[PDB]
């Protein structure tokens, strides 16, 4: 079997809350009323949602209503838990509240509302010191939500709002997240292709919040890089391939072995032999101003087989690639 | 949404 | 990989 | 409305 492990910070959180703040089955919903919000304009939709511009016809509020298409009770009281324990932390969604229609019983969810830039006009104008900003703001919201017990495992793009305009930001889309319990197995069929951790990409189940964290570091590399997304595979098995000839193989053997994971005799054939690729190997004329010593050294310091070798948020914050934010 | 949810 | 051979 | 968009 496995080797076990526990997160190097935050570890206990759940067991020094009463047993109602993370057993989310029991969770009493408090329904409002959805007469007082109107529609106004569609925005997106989810695979499991509708998302909209709406108002308040009450009070004139502007707000985003998310009405939520049939999925499992249990999907929606996780994600409703969360979003109640993690209110008011900081670049965190949120939850206004909590609506149902008498007739048809389809529930909503209803935020605060935000005026995202489109992110291919975001990545054309962001700087580097645009860049530290927004990144520092990310790891403000990762660092409550893992000191909360709880992890996003699907930090990506889609899922940061950015309103460039008014220097805004919201991590969103908590429909995946989890209780961190140390010991747990977890599932590993989360986040989004591109930026799975190699723990999921290698079945290790054992995982906690450092997920994130290699989540982040894809995100950096694509924006410092100009490349997106950084780590573009095919399906799940050529993204650790894609991984591998960055980070290389020896360092993923080590990770392997010192976690006694064992991969598909097949898989371990595709993975080959890949020396590292040093990270100054990424910068080009076009995004040569977005890179810096400080930059690499943090970006190296997240994309780290090894989930427990990784920075933590709060790690990362006092990291000198942020200086220029914060001092 | 590349993945729903936990087990 | 298509074959249990666990321990 | 009803009908999945892609692309
Ligand atoms: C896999 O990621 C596809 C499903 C994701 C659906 C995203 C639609 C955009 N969206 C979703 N929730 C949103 C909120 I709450 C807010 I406030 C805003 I502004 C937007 I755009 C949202
Ligand atoms: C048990 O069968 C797990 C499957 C093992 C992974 C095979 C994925 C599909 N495949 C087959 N040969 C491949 C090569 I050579 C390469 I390089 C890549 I990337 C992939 I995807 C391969
Ligand atoms: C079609 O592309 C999207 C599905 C249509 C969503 C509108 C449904 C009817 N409707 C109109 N206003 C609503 C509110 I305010 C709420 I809260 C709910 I739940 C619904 I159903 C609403
Ligand atoms: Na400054």
């Amino acid at each position: 079997g496995p080797v076990p492990s526990r997160a190097r910070v935050y570890t206990d959180v759940n067991t020094h809350r009463p047993r109602e703040y993370w057993d989310y089955e029991s969770h009493v919903v408090e329904w409002g009323n959805q007469d007082d919000y109107q529609l106004v304009r569609k925005l997106g939709r989810g695979k499991y949602s509708e998302v909209f511009e709406a108002i308040n016809i009450t009070n004139n509020e502007k707000v985003v209503v998310k009405i939520l298409k049939p999925v499992k009770k249990k999907k929606i009281k996780r994600e409703i838990k969360i979003l109640e324990n993690l209110r008011g932390g900081p670049n965190i969604i949120t939850l206004a509240d909590i609506v149902k229609d008498p007739v048809s019983r389809t529930p909503a969810l209803v935020f605060e509302h935000v005026n995202n830039t489109d992110f291919k006009q975001l990545y054309q104008t962001l700087t580097d010191y645009d860049i530290r900003f927004y990144m520092y703001e990310i790891l403000k919201a990762l660092d409550y939500c893992h000191s909360m017990g709880i992890m996003h495992r699907d930090v990506k793009p889609h899922n940061v709002m950015i309103d460039h305009e008014h220097r805004k930001l919201r991590l969103i889309d908590w429909g995946l997240a989890e209780f961190y319990h140390p010991g747990q197995e977890y599932n590993v069929r989360v986040a989004s292709r591109y930026f799975k951790g190699p723990e999921l990409l290698v079945d290790y189940q054992m995982y906690d919040y450092s997920l994130d964290m290699w989540s982040l570091g894809c995100m950096l590399a694509s924006m410092i890089f100009r490349k997106e997304p950084f780590f573009h595979g095919h399906d799940n098995y050529d993204q650790l391939v894609r991984i591998a000839k960055v980070l290389g193989t020896e360092d993923l053997y080590d990770y392997i072995d010192k976690y006694n994971i064992e991969l598909d005799p097949r898989f371990n054939d595709i993975l080959g032999r890949h020396s590292r690729k040093r990270w100054e190997r990424f910068v080009h004329s076009e995004n040569q101003h977005l890179v810096s010593p400080e930059a690499l050294d943090f970006l190296d310091k997240l994309l780290r087989y090894d989930h427990q070798s990784r920075l933590t948020a709060r790690e990362a914050m006092e990291h000198p690639y942020f200086y220029t934010v914060v001092k | 949404x590349d993945d729903d949810d936990d087990k």
